[PDB]
RNA sequence: AUCGAAUCGCCACCUACAAGACUGGAGCUUGCUCCCUCGAAGGCGCCAAGUAUAUUCAUGAUCACAAGACA
RNA sequence: UAAGCCCAAUUAGUGAUUGCCCAUUAUUCCUUUGGUAAGGGCGGAAACAAAUGGAGAAAGUGUAGCCCUUCCGAUGUA
RNA sequence: GGCCAGAACCAGCCCUACUGCAUUAUCCUGUCGGGGAUCAAAAUCCGGCGGGCAACGAAGUGCAAGAAUCUUGGGUCUUGG
């Protein structure tokens, strides 16, 4: 396996021509560690302090004909504990 | 022609016209639909404010990337849109470190009073008034990919 | 299984509710084991908590007793040496789909070992499942689309009943009690189905007229 | 039903490019194949379907194999198996499913106020038969306790209990 | 699905020289899947026929042949191929078809899946259609009655790609996976 | 009681059953015709308890785990 | 109603001639290293203090390689 | 700020959209004769004769050079700004 470029696949996007919609959209994997370390508005924001930690990526292009993504995480790679969990595929940056 | 330096150059889609109804995607008001008024100039970020009193978005700028300009639109052309600058947003600068100034509590009741009278005139006005009140989400079976807006 | 005293009160000191997990349950009644399994063991490894229930009404294409002689030459691969910690030959049908999906995994992996953890597998329906929530069924898996209809076919329960499995009758008898009590129930709550049904009907005529305008645009009215 | 592949039977595509069209068979070639044509569609001239792509109708006009053009347009309009069809609640599916395909953000919220004010009245509908005759599990629930309660409430020791602790409320 | 064969009529000759100065021009037919088997197989039928060899003539022509319009037709084929057991083995066989290139296709395909023949073995000697009153064999003629007419049964009817779900509520439509 | 977490669709209308050579019902002519509820939707839920006369939302300042979650 | 055998396609009688997945391969990009390597510069252009644009510039096989541009090769037992 | 992240634009690359020229005839029509099968036809089929473009979302036939600028495609966390 190639650890660098990920595979998600997403409800209800079961071609390629639906996987080419998502093409650059924003994918993140939400987990949680042991302690409670810093995030993004730390100071600013309080209450987002916890333990729970978020691990941002793109998508890059379709994978096959049936629906699949190929994600690439942000300078790492995402852990292979993250397989079978849940990610998130949001609808930005938008091209409508 | 339009040359890169001046303040009048935009690169912004079409879709995203003064007027049209934008679904806010991400930040506090996500999933609020609002109304686009202009955008800021340079290429600057658009500025929404669907009317604070139909879904609670102020008078905010936003980037054209976390919102989907639905082809749904409203005529602008009455409110002024003039008053909100590039200058309105700015803070002062912070040495050893809801409130709402006059300026920015004015300016937005005087855009947002313009702004609904823009929606009755309309017809489908009392249906577009509650389309801006109607919230967007992402439901269990939904493909937004094979939608249109 | 059985909740300890320290997960016990640390809900009531949480405080919170009741938890269900998402559960799919299938029923597998008419499905072709081997391809009801491929089906289940990819999603099992997409994460999903799959419960499967009558696990005795699969099917295998052929007679039933070429498929008898294929488990009876299962039967005879054991350890010579040590029948114990040889091979173990289950009878149960739920057994044998949970074999045949445990085949279609990688089962010496702790990933594959949890994708394995993630199935249930009954005979019939059990009480706890019943009123859970309406039945799946795979499409590309089942009978009356996979198989060509003059060709014979057995019923994973007949075919496991002659190998050594001692619950058939049992199951007949408790699956014959649970259709008696579906019915029963079915045959009450009409009278509640059809004040529902009226009473969109009847909800037709006060709602607002241009409302049922796109109600029929769409197909709803 | 199964309606029978004939020539002049009305059949629907099921898949491809021309889904959801509707033409006549005209001519069966073998036991995979027919020549559907549909002289009122601008996309539905003569071709070949695979007889797994075609859903037959239950109209079947009056044609010989290897109609001419014309003959099959005198046919269908006289059969008026196209204006039938259209009545179907089947065909208004066919319809609906274009609409929602190609609805936007406003069309789709417009179906949903529609969909919840008819989910709103149905509501209000049946509460009012509810309370009439009761079908309803908190209604018939009530309906079984009603009589046992009033038992229980008609003693003297009862009536004095809720005169003595309502008088404290 | 439309044919896999093309209908092809290359013409062609030996190239004039002294001892031919005028040399005859042969037409040949023949269905390939594209216009560069066809001109392999014309010069292999000049080679093993008429003795000239590809590098010794030249191509006058190599164009597809039009097909007529598509209508439910018998078609006499007249086809042979060669197995090392039994030799050439010559074969007139009939078909129902719309094409001239379809119902060779379909000989093609029929004559792999029964005889196990591959398409380098196999020479069509004609093809024609017939009339319904000329055809032999009882599973051709089964198509002429003037009212024939089957119920589709045991049919596997596949959901639209877009709309395929991996698992269904039991008797309804609703998608649970999809 | 540490404990901050990952999870993001509810139902007391699906949560009964059976069949795909067919299960809406008839006729005889047995593949066509006729009747109906017309044989391609489990109900909700997606921001006014309902389609209207409306109402607080900001400064959490342009994305960041939804900064919140007993529907 | 193969997930078997023979043949045949690429979203299918619709409107043309690239379905998809895997290399230490191919193309291209970045960097290293060595050439039977190919070239440029090397006579300090001029001007310019701190408090408040910089530094370097070796006629050179081999160095922290005099500097810059360019092209090609790179595995290996005895 | 030499840290993290988002959007803008530049240049270069990498993907897609947008198509013209030629070709057709063993073809397309209409009409006579035959032939066919029907309750009667029609059609499949064979000949003579008269016209011809099956017509550019006609044909799955040969080759395509169409400035992603007009007419705001997409990617570059695969490059450098
Ligand atoms: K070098
Ligand atoms: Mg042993
Ligand atoms: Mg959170
Ligand atoms: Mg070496
Ligand atoms: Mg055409
Ligand atoms: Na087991
Ligand atoms: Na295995
Ligand atoms: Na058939
Ligand atoms: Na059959
Ligand atoms: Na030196
Ligand atoms: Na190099």
């Amino acid at each position: 396996q190639t650890k660098q470029t990920a595979l998600v696949r997403v409800e209800n996007v079961n071609t390629r021509e639906d996987a080419t919609w998502y093409v650059g959209k924003r994918v993140c994997y939400v987990y949680h560690g042991k302690k409670v370390k810093r995030c993004v508005r730390w100071s600013k924001a309080p209450a987002r302090r916890s333990t729970t930690r978020a691990l941002w990526g793109r998508v890059t292009r379709p994978h096959g004909n049936a629906g699949m993504m190929r994600v690439k995480f942000n300078g790492a790679s995402v852990p292979a504990s993250a397989i079978g969990r849940r990610i998130r595929v949001y609808l930005y940056p938008s091209q409508i | 022609k339009v040359s890169r330096k001046s303040p009048e150059y935009t690169t912004l889609r079409k879709s995203c016209a003064p007027g049209a109804i934008a679904i806010i995607l991400a930040g506090r008001f996500r999933g609020r639909r609002a109304v686009i008024l202009k955008q800021l100039p340079h290429n600057g970020p658009l500025v929404v404010s669907g009317p604070m009193k139909y879904n609670g978005v102020p008078i905010r700028r936003i980037d054209s990337r976390y919102v989907i300009a639905t082809s749904t639109t409203v005529d602008i052309s009455s409110v002024d849109t003039a008053p909100i600058t590039a200058e309105v947003f700015q803070r002062p600068k912070a040495e050893k470190p809801t409130l709402v100034s006059d300026a920015r509590a004015q300016l937005q009741k005087k855009i947002d009073a313009a702004l609904i009278a823009a929606i009755k005139k309309d017809a489908q006005g009392k249906e577009k008034a509650g389309y801006l009140r109607s919230v967007f989400t992402v439901k269990p079976g939904d493909a937004p990919h094979r939608w249109n807006w | 299984a059985f909740p300890s005293r320290k997960d016990a009160f640390r809900a009531q000191r949480k405080g919170a509710k009741k938890h269900r997990p998402e559960i799919i349950v299938i029923d597998l009644k008419d499905h072709v084991l081997g391809r009801a399994a491929a089906v289940v063991a990819k999603q099992l490894l997409l994460g999903k908590k799959i419960t499967v229930v009558r696990c005795e009404q699969l099917n295998i294409a052929g007679t039933e007793i070429r498929n008898k002689i294929k488990y009876l030459q299962y039967l005879r691969k054991r350890k010579l040496t040590n029948p114990t910690k040889g091979p173990f030959h289950h009878r149960a049908p739920s057994d044998v789909f949970v074999r045949t999906v445990r085949s279609m995994l990688p089962r010496y992996t702790k990933r594959g070992m949890k994708a394995l953890n993630s199935l249930v597998a009954y005979e019939g329906i059990p009480p706890n499942v019943v009123r859970t929530g309406g039945r799946v069924v795979i499409p590309r898996a089942q009978r009356h689309v996979c198989y060509r209809s003059e060709r014979p076919y057995t019923v994973l329960g007949n075919m496991c009943k002659h190998v050594g499995w001692k619950y058939s009758d049992v199951v007949a008898n408790l699956e014959k009690a649970r259709v008696e009590k579906a019915s029963r129930h079915h045959e009450k709550q009409a009278k509640l189905r059809d004040a529902w049904k009226s009473a969109r009907k009847e909800a037709l005529a006060k709602m607002p007229k241009h409302n049922v305008e796109v109600l029929k645009k769409f197909g709803y009215a | 039903k199964s309606h029978y592949i004939c020539a002049g039977r009305l059949v629907r595509i099921l898949r491809g490019p021309r889904q959801d069209r509707v033409g006549v068979i005209v001519d069966i070639v073998d036991a995979n194949r027919v020549l559907v044509e549909n002289p009122e569609d601008a996309k539905m001239w003569r071709h070949v379907q695979n007889l797994k792509n075609v859903e037959p109708l239950k109209y079947c006009v009056s044609v010989s194999r290897n109609c001419s053009a014309k003959a099959l347009k005198d046919a269908l309009a006289s059969s008026k198996a196209l204006e039938k069809y259209a009545k179907t609640r089947t065909a208004a599916r066919v319809e609906a499913k274009k609409a929602c395909a190609v609805s936007t953000d406003f069309e789709r919220y417009q179906l949903r106020v529609a969909r919840r004010s008819r989910a709103h009245w149905a509501r209000k509908v049946f509460d009012e038969k509810d309370a009439k005759t009761p079908v309803s599990w908190h209604k018939v629930a009530l309906k079984k306790m009603l009589k046992k309660a009033a038992k229980m409430d008609s003693t003297e020791g009862a009536k004095r209990r809720m005169q003595k602790a309502i008088a404290a409320r | 699905v439309k044919p896999h064969l093309r209908h092809y009529q290359v013409v062609g000759r030996e190239s004039p020289s002294e001892k031919n100065p005028e040399p005859t021009v042969y037409k040949f037919e023949v269905f390939a899947p594209n216009f560069v088997v066809a001109k392999s197989r014309f010069w292999r039928m000049m080679r093993v026929k008429n003795k000239v060899k590809a590098t010794h003539g030249d191509v006058l022509s190599c164009k597809v042949v039009k097909d007529a319009k598509l209508v439910a037709r018998n078609y006499l084929v007249d086809i042979a191929y060669y197995s090392q057991r039994c030799g050439y083995t010559r074969m007139v066989k009939e078909f129902r078809d719309v094409s001239k290139t379809g119902a060779v296709s379909q000989a093609y395909h029929d004559l792999a899946s029964r005889h196990r023949a591959r398409y380098h073995n196999i020479e069509v000697l004609n093809v024609k259609s017939i009339p319904d009153h000329e055809v032999k064999h009882l599973s051709i003629a089964q198509y002429h009655a003037p009212n024939l007419s089957f119920p589709l049964l045991q049919r596997r009817t596949k959901a639209t790609r877009k709309d395929r779900a991996i698992f269904v509520k039991k008797n309804t439509k609703r998608a649970v996976v999809a």
